[PDB]
C-alpha cells in the first residue's frame, strides 16, 4: 500500500507524502532484515520463496 | 536593418 | 534575470525579463516559504526608485499542499501587498491552498487551463486594483495622458486622454454594491503629434532652432528626431503594441549641461541656459560646435 | 447469445442514467456550455503562439454517446 | 518623477470576491 | 457624465431577438442584431472611409457578439453617439473618441471600417490599462 | 414559422410548422452536411447531434 500511494514526479519534484512514505520503508527494511537475519541462523536460502525475499531484502539494503 | 541569422 | 531589485518597465528592462522567462528550465522540489520570503523580501527595498503603490505578487504556479500560513504572516499582516494566484496547465493537483492564498491576502484566484485562455486571464487583475479606486468617488476622475503610440487605425503619432466611468445604477439607495465596485470602462479621445505641432511654428526661426516637450518621464512629446517608428530593443534574428517611447538624452547628443536642464525640466522650473554643444548633423556624418 | 444481448440491454440501461447528456464538449476548452461554445476563437498550430488561426466553436457530441438505450 | 496621485488601500473594499470561494 | 447616467437606466433586457439592436460592425464587408450600410467618404485629416453619422463598434474575435452581455451594452451605449456629435460640431478638429468597455466591445467616432488574422482587444490598449488603474 | 421537414434527408422537401425554434440535424463527425432541417428543437438519434435556434430559417 506504501507503494501504491508513493506517487512519481516528473523531474526530481516530491510533496510530503514522498517525503514520510521513504522513512517508512526503513521501518518496511528493519522488519525484513530482522526477520532474514534469524531465518539463517536457525535453518542455515534455498527453499525458492525464501531466496527471493532474501535477494529483495539485500537489494534493499 | 535586415535580419541576421542564427 | 541580471535585475536583482524592482526595475522600470521600459521596453528594454521588458525585453530582458521576457528573454530569461523564456530560458528557464523545471527542476527540483517546490517550497514556497522560501518562494514568498524572497517576494515579500523584494518588495521592501526602498534603496531604488519605486513607484510606491499598489504592490502585488503575481504567483505562477500548478499545485501544491502547502499554505504557508506562517510567511503570510510575518511579512504581509497588515494587507499591504496583494497577492494574485494562477493555477496553470492541465493537471490533477489540489488548488485548494492556492485558493486561500489569494482570498486571506486580497487577491484573486486566476485559472489559465490552455493557451487559448491566456490573454483573457492575465488581464483581469486591473478589476481588483480598480477597486480602491471606483470607491475613491469623484477625485479619481481626473484626465491622463498617455505615451507617444501609433494609432491603431492608421493615423500617425498620437496621444490620447483617459477618463474611467463607474457603475452607478441604485445610487439612490445604495444598496445593491455588488457589481457597483467595477469600472464600466474607460474612455479615450486622440491628440494627434502633428495638431500639436501647429500650435508650435517654427518658420520664423532658422533652421538650427526648434521645440521640444517632455514628460516627467524624459520621454520627449515633440522633437525634430522622433520619427513614426517604433524603437528598437536589440539585434533582430531569424529562425502599434509598443508606444514609442524615445528619451530626451538618446534624442541629441548627451552632455553634462544636458542633463542638468532635463532634470530641471522633469521637476517643473523655469530657466534659461548659454552654453556651447556639440550638435549632430541632420546628414548623421558630420558633427560642429 | 439470448444472455449475452439481455446483459447488454441491462448495461445499456444502467449507462443511461450515468452518462445522459454529460459527454458533450466544445472545441474551445474554456467554455462549458452550449450557449457559451458559440462564435470563433483562436487555435495555435503545434502549440506556437506565433501562428494564431481562427476556427469557429462547436458543441460537439462524443463519438459514442449514452443519451438512450 | 510619478504620479503624486495613487489608489490603494480602501476601507470599504468588499475582499470576499476571489474565484474559488465566489466559484 | 453621459455614459454614466445613461447606464442607470439601462432597464436589463434577457432576449434581444423581438427588439433588435443596430449598430454597424466594423469588422464587416445575421438574426438578433441589425447592421447598417454607412455611406462613407473620403477625407483630410483622418486617412481613411470616415462617416459623421454613426459610431462603428469593434467586437473581438473570440467574443460571441449575440451574447446577452454584449447585446445588453450596445443597448445603452446607443445615447453616446448624441454626445459624440455635440463634442465634434463645438470643436471640428476632434480626433477618434473612442470608448473602451469591460465587455470587450469599443464604440469609436467616426464610424471608419477596420484594418491578415485580427488579434485587437481594448481592455489591453495602453490608453486603457492606464486608466483602469493605478501605477 | 417556414422550414423545411422531411423523412428522407436526401430530397429536402419543405413541410409547416409552427414552433419558434428551427433546428439542425447533423452527423457527430461530416457536420459540413447539413441531413435535417427544420422546426422544434428534437431529439438527435445515433449518430446525428441537434443545435437549436432562435427564429425561423435561422440554421444555414
Ligand atoms: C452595473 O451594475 C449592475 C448592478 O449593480 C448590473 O446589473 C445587474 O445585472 C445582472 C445580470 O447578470 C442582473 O442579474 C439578474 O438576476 C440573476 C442574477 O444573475 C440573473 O439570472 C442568472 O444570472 C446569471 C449571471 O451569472 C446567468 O448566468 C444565468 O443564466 C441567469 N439565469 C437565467 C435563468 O438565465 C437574471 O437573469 C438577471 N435579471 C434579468 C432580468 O435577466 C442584476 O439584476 C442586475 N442588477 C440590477 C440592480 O439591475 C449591471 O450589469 C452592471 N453593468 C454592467 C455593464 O455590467
Ligand atoms: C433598450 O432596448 C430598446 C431597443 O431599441 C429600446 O426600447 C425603446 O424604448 C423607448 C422608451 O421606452 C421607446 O420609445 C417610446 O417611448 C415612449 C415614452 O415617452 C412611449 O410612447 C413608448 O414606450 C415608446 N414607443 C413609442 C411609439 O412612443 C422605443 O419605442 C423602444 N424601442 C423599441 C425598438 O422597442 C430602449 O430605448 C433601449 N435603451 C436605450 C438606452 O437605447
Ligand atoms: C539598502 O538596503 C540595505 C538592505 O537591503 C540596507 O541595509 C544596510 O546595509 C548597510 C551595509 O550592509 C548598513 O547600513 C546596515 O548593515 C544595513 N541596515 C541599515 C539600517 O542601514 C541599507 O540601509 C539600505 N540603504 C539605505 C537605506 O540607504
Ligand atoms: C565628445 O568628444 C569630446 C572629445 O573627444 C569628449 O569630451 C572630452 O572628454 C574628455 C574626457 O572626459 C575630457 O577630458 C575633455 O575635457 C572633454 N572635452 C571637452 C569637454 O571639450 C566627449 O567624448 C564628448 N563630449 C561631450 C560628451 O561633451
Ligand atoms: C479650442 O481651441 C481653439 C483653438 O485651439 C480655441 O479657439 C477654442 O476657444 C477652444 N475651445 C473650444 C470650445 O473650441
Amino acid at each position: 500500500v506504501a507503494l501504491a500511494i508513493y506517487i512519481p514526479f516528473p523531474e526530481d519534484d516530491s510533496n510530503a507524502t514522498n517525503s514520510n512514505l521513504e522513512r517508512v520503508e526503513y521501518l518496511f527494511l528493519i522488519i525484513f532484515t530482522v526477520e532474514a537475519f534469524l531465518k539463517v541462523i536457525a535453518y542455515g536460502l534455498r527453499n525458492g520463496w525464501n531466496l527471493l525475499d532474501f535477494i529483495i531484502v539485500v537489494v534493499g539494503l | 536593418c535586415e535580419p541576421g541569422a542564427a | 534575470s541580471c535585475f536583482q531589485h524592482l526595475v522600470q518597465a521600459n521596453v528594454r528592462n521588458k525585453k530582458v525579463l521576457k528573454d530569461a522567462v523564456n530560458n528557464i528550465t523545471a527542476k527540483g522540489i517546490t517550497d514556497y516559504k522560501k518562494g514568498f520570503s524572497f517576494a515579500f523580501e523584494q518588495l521592501l527595498n526602498y534603496n531604488v526608485s519605486r513607484a510606491n503603490c499598489n504592490k502585488i505578487i503575481m504567483l505562477f504556479t500548478d499545485g501544491g499542499e502547502e499554505r504557508a500560513q506562517e510567511i503570510f504572516n510575518k511579512y504581509n499582516k497588515d494587507k499591504k501587498v496583494r497577492v494574485f494566484t494562477f493555477s496553470v496547465g492541465q493537471h490533477n493537483y489540489d488548488r485548494g491552498p492556492i485558493q486561500w492564498m489569494a482570498c486571506e491576502n486580497k487577491g484573486y484566484y486566476y485559472e489559465i487551463p490552455s493557451i487559448g485562455a491566456i490573454r483573457i486571464n492575465t488581464q483581469e487583475y486591473l478589476d481588483v486594483l480598480g477597486r480602491p479606486m471606483v470607491l475613491a468617488g469623484d477625485k479619481a476622475k481626473q484626465v491622463q495622458w498617455t505615451n507617444v503610440y501609433l494609432d491603431a487605425l492608421e493615423l500617425g503619432l498620437v496621444i490620447t486622454g483617459t477618463l474611467p466611468v463607474f457603475n452607478i445604477t441604485g445610487q439612490f439607495e445604495n444598496k445593491t454594491n455588488l457589481k457597483n465596485q467595477l469600472i464600466l470602462g474607460v474612455m479615450g479621445v486622440d491628440v494627434s503629434l502633428e495638431d500639436i505641432k501647429r500650435l508650435t511654428p517654427r518658420f520664423t526661426l532658422c533652421p538650427n532652432g526648434y521645440y521640444f516637450a517632455i514628460d516627467p518621464n524624459g520621454y520627449v512629446l515633440l522633437h525634430p528626431n522622433l520619427q513614426p517608428k517604433p524603437i528598437g530593443v536589440g539585434i533582430p534574428t531569424i529562425n502599434s503594441q509598443e508606444p514609442v517611447t524615445l528619451d530626451f538624452l538618446d534624442a541629441e547628443l548627451e552632455n553634462d549641461i544636458k542633463v542638468e536642464i532635463r532634470n530641471k525640466m522633469i521637476d517643473g522650473e523655469s530657466g534659461e541656459k548659454t552654453f556651447r554643444t556639440l550638435v549632430k548633423s541632420q546628414d548623421e556624418r558630420y558633427i560642429d560646435k | 447469445v439470448i444472455v449475452t444481448t439481455l446483459l447488454q440491454f441491462m448495461f445499456a440501461c444502467i449507462g443511461v442514467q450515468l452518462f445522459k447528456g454529460k459527454l458533450y464538449t466544445c472545441s474551445d476548452s474554456s467554455k462549458q456550455t452550449e450557449a457559451e461554445c458559440k462564435g470563433n476563437y483562436i487555435t495555435y498550430k503545434d502549440g506556437e503562439v506565433d501562428h494564431p488561426i481562427i476556427q469557429p466553436r462547436s458543441w460537439e457530441n462524443s463519438k459514442f454517446d449514452f443519451d438512450n438505450v | 518623477k510619478g504620479p503624486d496621485v495613487c489608489f490603494d488601500n480602501n476601507v470599504l473594499e468588499d475582499y470576499t470576491d476571489c474565484g474559488g470561494v465566489s466559484g | 457624465l453621459e455614459a454614466e447616467k445613461v447606464q442607470a437606466a439601462h432597464q436589463w433586457r434577457e432576449d434581444f431577438a423581438s427588439n433588435e439592436v443596430v449598430y454597424y460592425n466594423a469588422k464587416d464587408d445575421e438574426p438578433g442584431s441589425q447592421r447598417i450600410k454607412p455611406v462613407f467618404i473620403e477625407d483630410a485629416n483622418f486617412g481613411r472611409q470616415i462617416s459623421y453619422q454613426h459610431a462603428a463598434v469593434h467586437i473581438p474575435t473570440d467574443i460571441y457578439e449575440g451574447s446577452t452581455i454584449v447585446l445588453n451594452e450596445l443597448n445603452w451605449t446607443s445615447a453616446l453617439d448624441e454626445v459624440f456629435k455635440k463634442n465634434r460640431e463645438e470643436d471640428p478638429s476632434l480626433l477618434w473618441q473612442v470608448f473602451g468597455s469591460a465587455t470587450g466591445l469599443a464604440r469609436y467616432y467616426p464610424a471608419s471600417p477596420w484594418v491578415k488574422i485580427d488579434l485587437y482587444d481594448v481592455r489591453r490598449r495602453p490608453w486603457y490599462i492606464q486608466g483602469a488603474a493605478s501605477p | 414559422r417556414i422550414c423545411y421537414i422531411h423523412k428522407a434527408s436526401l430530397p429536402r422537401a419543405t413541410k409547416t410548422c409552427v414552433e419558434n425554434t428551427c433546428y439542425k440535424m447533423f452527423i457527430r463527425t461530416q457536420r459540413e452536411y447539413i441531413s435535417e432541417r427544420g422546426c422544434g428543437c428534437p431529439t438527435a438519434m445515433w449518430p446525428y447531434q441537434t443545435e437549436c435556434c432562435k427564429g425561423d430559417r435561422c440554421n444555414k
